[PDB]
């Protein structure tokens, strides 16, 4: 009973300017909970499943980096695409990992905005739902090894 | 002595609180009449007293005009006697009659209505002065029995 | 020619135990600056409605009830000689909106005023309905037209045509509802009633101003379409009542000596109260009554002069400070009956 | 010469309740720092619209409905002789933006004011378009071309031209919309008011012991300040290019009502049929409200009326000299105390004031 | 001598609703501990721009659009008489940085203020360059050399010189972007305000058994402090080197509006057409706002107005004496509350105050 | 030592018309302190202890919408029932959330009057005692969600 990442992606693309903008203003992920357009956007995708909403929050927030910085195409890792941008320095990523919980989602969004990355969205979605020490580590490893391939 | 006291709210809610609070003004026999109640500063009160009240931290005193009584028989005076008639007299006739019993002995009443008694009376002078000092009727420590004279 | 008959009354009577409130004080009102003694609109209204003069001059007082049970009993006596009980009960059903008929107590939504005449009329319409096998709703639809008839039945019980009647859950809401034709103010003293302490004497004799307005066309309408004359008759009887009546029957202060303390009536095209004549509290000058009259006169003067009032107007006054003119109250009642 | 006409009214009511809320309380308003009794602009306006004076001197009021089904029933009745039914319906459907298909209930977006004359004129246009078999959008273009005609229809429904119309969905949303020439303020008491509470009893003729009902009602007496402004250029525009004199005519009518009309409630039980004690009218370049004369809540001296007029006049003097306005001004009052420095012509009667406004000062 | 002109206004409105947010609630704001009713700087500005006083005394307001298609249509009419169309189109394209092809809809980066006079002058330049076979970039280099020439076109449209322009895409990005000469603050109430709620009814003439609509609306009466700053050298610069007298002229016109102009909503139903009760104007080296006089929210005594003016005078006394300010100051008021600090010169009429600003504090 | 919400509900239901109506008259919630019938009603439920009384005030004020608009039945939230009414528009709920303190209790009562809502009383009651920080957000969420299922 997972979250249809691609359907959600398309759903965010289909939003009215009013809502794309309404959600983009948000500073922290929890403020999304003050937005009605949020609840409307997310609810089919399994919001109202407690054990789902933290994930949903993160996914939406990262999309909320806006306007379309996250562009979808074995799969492409977030780490890989972040490196493929070439805009982002390793130190910053390390800092993403070293930061406590809410801070880490915020910082990531800042990175996404700067990188304008080409990922495999549903993959990034998976990584984003299970977000955890391991997932973080993998973000590092993919980043460094990719940035080193280049 | 005629004082204008305000009792604080926490110390004027009940009537016995009023009597105690106005008793505590004398560290050195009195009569009190309530002008207005339950203002934010508490009870607004006109106070007739044998001694000069001293301001407590619950019963502030605004001013103290001492009086000496100059009454002439025949002279017309307005009067507000706040008092309480009983034997509780519900009839209007009975109230007015009661008034004119005490005051009938001292000084004839020419007009009146109602309990706070507002009216005009005409004046024996020493008998009346004496009566004002004494107070009139029941509940002299409950706010009743205070007659105030006023010249036309 | 004119539609509104304006009734101004100065009356003098004690201000002591007349209209009381929840806390057992005499009803009061602040205007304008100073505190005044008050007799409520509704208190005047029911004083009149139940008064003797009203019994001898206008009719039976409409009955105002909440308990439809007792109402059903009363109606079964007064009608059971004229109508079939089940039709009476069905009529009270339809008309009242509440289902009928039997229980210990049946309540209506709110206290409702009725006239047994009106009831009887409806009982007859219902009789002809069920006899013709008409559906209730088509009885109602027909009953929409010629409201005028239900209004002649209001010519039976008159206070409803002055005081108005409003119902909610019932047939009459849709069909038999009526807004009164006379507007009445609460009575306020002319003068202050707290003294300020540290000729001009008097207590125990207040001077009150009472204003009533009668909407003639609305009286005729509220009755079956009565001509102006009947309406005017009712009007004069209200001028009388308004000038003379006091709660507790405590006769007006001078009742052994004069019929009214002061009365003035003017036909006009829009209702007009003279209350502002006493917004400055009148100060005592040899009583309240005279300076009050004089205050009323001068205000009436500047108002009529400034707003260009060509009112069909006449007055009954006692004192001599005066600027039409009637020598006795009953003669005034006549002048009203005759429309100037 | 001057475009704005200002109307100031001081009127004193006896104890009454002229505006209730959902809780049957008087309409409070705080100013400046004190409770004031208020009558809402909507109430005053409707008083004037529905008033007999208006019916007499202005003409039909407009009918404000949200129910288009009922509306089409009315228009079908009235205009049925003048136009084909099919055309009447189509005209309503276009103006409304809702489809009027003889369905039991049809509702617009929001309550809207309609004028019979206007719909009539549009019915004419729809008739020509129907005969010429020209499409709706093209009709829309053509009608956009000459807006003034649709405004000339407003002379039949003037309440709209005064207070304006808003639409969200129809062809009129594009075509028939007006902001309104006159601005009116909620009336406020000049002084602080502590409301009295009257306690009802309903006496039941069938129970002899107790009452059947007990109740309460808020009420106060009060000296109220009414203000209103008429934009004349706008009024002329809203009538489809009516003359300054026609505008002034309507303006005098307003002055009269503003000085004269009191809301109906609860007048049958409290009867505050009071006339205005002070009416002042001034022409000016920029609209001006004297409400500030009473921000210091007026204290009773010999009543509230007298010091209210005092406040008003002194403040008028100050504003007039400070902001150096030299516009035509006239004042009619029952009691001055109080005279303003005489750059105000004094009218002994209201009818004369009205005549002064009709002739533009 | 002094570069900043400070305009302080105390103005009291009757019950009204002069600024709504998305929820049609009044615009709240907290200071320093209490809610205050707020009117946005933007509302004030546009109220003054769009005002008739402005149209009479300043000229034309600017044209603010994000829609270049409509703009090119307008410019095509007016300058269509003055220039060739191909030239106009090209001028718009260079300034805009966006491609002006005949297509129904063409949109700029963001809403922008335009002055037709300005565009006309640019059209002259593009005409010269195109005839002379000058390249666009070269043209840009040349126009960069004399900025003032571009700014005198500002004199035709002043609101831009007052509150400024921002550019992101065009040649405008290089030359015509302007700092505001006047900085203005959202006006707030001197006192605490709890908003009243009016409960309305819409009565439907065709239904007898009820109302057609029930609703609520927020509203308040309030005494507002408006503050505004005019930087004088900046204003002169933004106009292309205009004199202090032209500047001061604009400054007084702004004073007048700042005292006289009220936003339009919902004036037709609440009609708070109130004038300023207090107007105070001071010259200074560094700008000063007296809002701190009301950090202690003024408590009503005989209304809010008087103790507010009192508060203002007292604070200004403390500030002026503490920081040793010795700038020219004049105060005009409707109420008899006199100023404490001489020299605050007292003006009996606004027109006298205005003439005093024109003469530079004399 | 909580407030037995259902006990309060039944106590309100059991009031004599005089007192039920006497309290119904109150315009703002704090005016409840002027009525003796209030003191009498609240008295068993612990109004004697400060920081019990603000809650008790809000609860009673919401009941005073009258006459019986609050009809009790995982639990059913106030937001839910406000949507289940279908009479209430989103914009009004927004004004409630955005509203300053006393005004918010008032507009709420107005909503209750309009909705004739079917809630789970003690749930809403609790929500009312802690009112409201999350609670506002929480009610928004519930309303939008319930309103969107439909």
């Amino acid at each position: 009973d997972e979250i249809d990442a691609m359907a959600l992606y398309r759903a965010w693309q289909q939003l009215d300017n009013g809502s794309c903008a309404q959600i983009r203003r948000v500073s922290e992920p929890d403020e999304l909970r003050d937005i009605p357009a949020f609840y409307r956007l997310v609810q089919p995708f399994g919001w109202e499943n407690p054990r789902h909403q933290q994930a949903l929050l993160r996914m939406v927030f990262c999309l909320s980096a806006g306007k379309n910085v996250i562009r979808h195409q074995t799969g492409i890792s977030l780490g890989r695409a972040l490196a493929n941008s070439g805009r982002i320095n390793e130190r910053r990523i390390f800092q993403l990992i070293r930061a406590d919980r809410t801070a880490d989602m915020v910082q990531l969004r800042r990175l996404l905005t700067h990188a304008e990355p080409v990922l495999d969205w549903p993959l990034m979605a998976r990584m984003l739902t299970w977000w955890g020490k391991r997932e973080r580590q993998q973000l590092l490893e993919d980043f460094v090894l990719t940035t080193n391939k280049n | 002595y005629l004082s204008k006291v305000i009792i604080a709210r926490a110390w004027s809610r009940d009537l016995y609180q009023l009597h105690q609070g106005l008793w505590h003004l004398f560290p050195n026999d009195f009569l009190f009449h309530v002008e207005k109640r339950n203002t934010p500063e508490g009870c607004h009160v006109l106070l007739q007293s044998a001694q000069m009240p001293v301001s407590t931290a619950v019963a502030t005193v605004i001013k103290t005009k001492q009086v000496e009584f100059q009454l002439q028989v025949g002279v017309p005076l307005y009067f507000r006697l706040r008092a309480n008639p009983i034997k509780p007299l519900i009839k209007e006739a009975e109230q007015i009659a009661w008034l004119q019993r005490k005051l009938g002995n001292a000084a004839r009443v020419e007009d009146v209505h109602p309990v706070c008694f507002e009216g005009v009376l005409t004046i024996d002078a020493p008998a009346l002065i004496d009566l004002v000092q004494q107070g009139i009727g029941p509940a002299k420590s409950m706010g009743c029995g205070l007659l105030s004279l006023a010249p036309l | 020619m004119s539609n509104f008959i304006n009734i101004h009354v100065l009356i003098s009577h004690s201000p002591s135990c007349l209209n009381r409130d929840d806390m057992n004080m005499q009803k009061d009102a602040i205007f304008g600056g100073k505190r005044r003694v008050r007799i409520s609109s509704q208190s005047l209204k029911r004083a009149m409605r139940k008064s003797g003069y009203y019994a001898q001059n206008i009719g039976e007082s409409s009955l105002r009830t909440i308990h439809l049970a007792q109402l059903r009993d009363v109606l079964r006596q007064k009608l059971g000689e004229r109508f079939d009980q089940k039709i009476i009960d069905k009529t009270l059903a339809l008309l009242s909106g509440k289902s009928v008929d039997e229980a210990e107590k049946i309540s209506a939504d709110a206290v409702t005023p009725w006239v047994v005449g009106e009831i009887a009329w409806f009982c007859e319409q219902v009789a002809k309905a069920e006899a013709d096998n008409l559906d209730d709703k088509k009885l109602l639809k027909v009953l929409k037209e010629d409201i005028a008839a239900i209004r002649v039945n209001l010519q039976q019980g008159v206070d409803i045509a002055l005081s108005g009647r409003m119902a909610t859950s019932g047939m009459m809401t849709e069909l038999g509802k009526v807004d009164g034709a006379m507007s009445i103010a609460h009575a306020i003293t002319t003068h202050q009633v707290d003294s300020d302490i540290d000729g001009t004497q008097e207590f125990s004799s207040g001077v009150f101003y009472r204003y009533a307005n009668i909407n003639l066309a609305q009286l005729q309408e509220n009755l079956g379409g009565a001509s102006r004359e009947q309406a005017l008759e009712i009007a004069t009887h209200v001028v009388h009542m308004l000038a003379t009546e006091v709660p507790g029957a405590k006769q007006r202060t001078y009742a052994a000596f004069n019929p009214a303390d002061m009365v003035m009536v003017n036909f006009s095209d829009m209702p007009l109260s003279m209350a502002n004549a006493f917004e400055k509290a009148v100060k005592a000058k040899d009583g309240f009554l005279q300076p009050s009259i004089q205050a009323f006169n001068q205000y009436w003067d500047r108002v009529a002069n400034g707003y260009g009032l060509n009112g069909a107007a006449a007055q009954f006054s006692l004192s001599d400070v005066d600027p039409k003119q009637m020598p006795t109250l009953e003669q005034l009642k006549s002048w009203v009956r005759n429309n100037g």
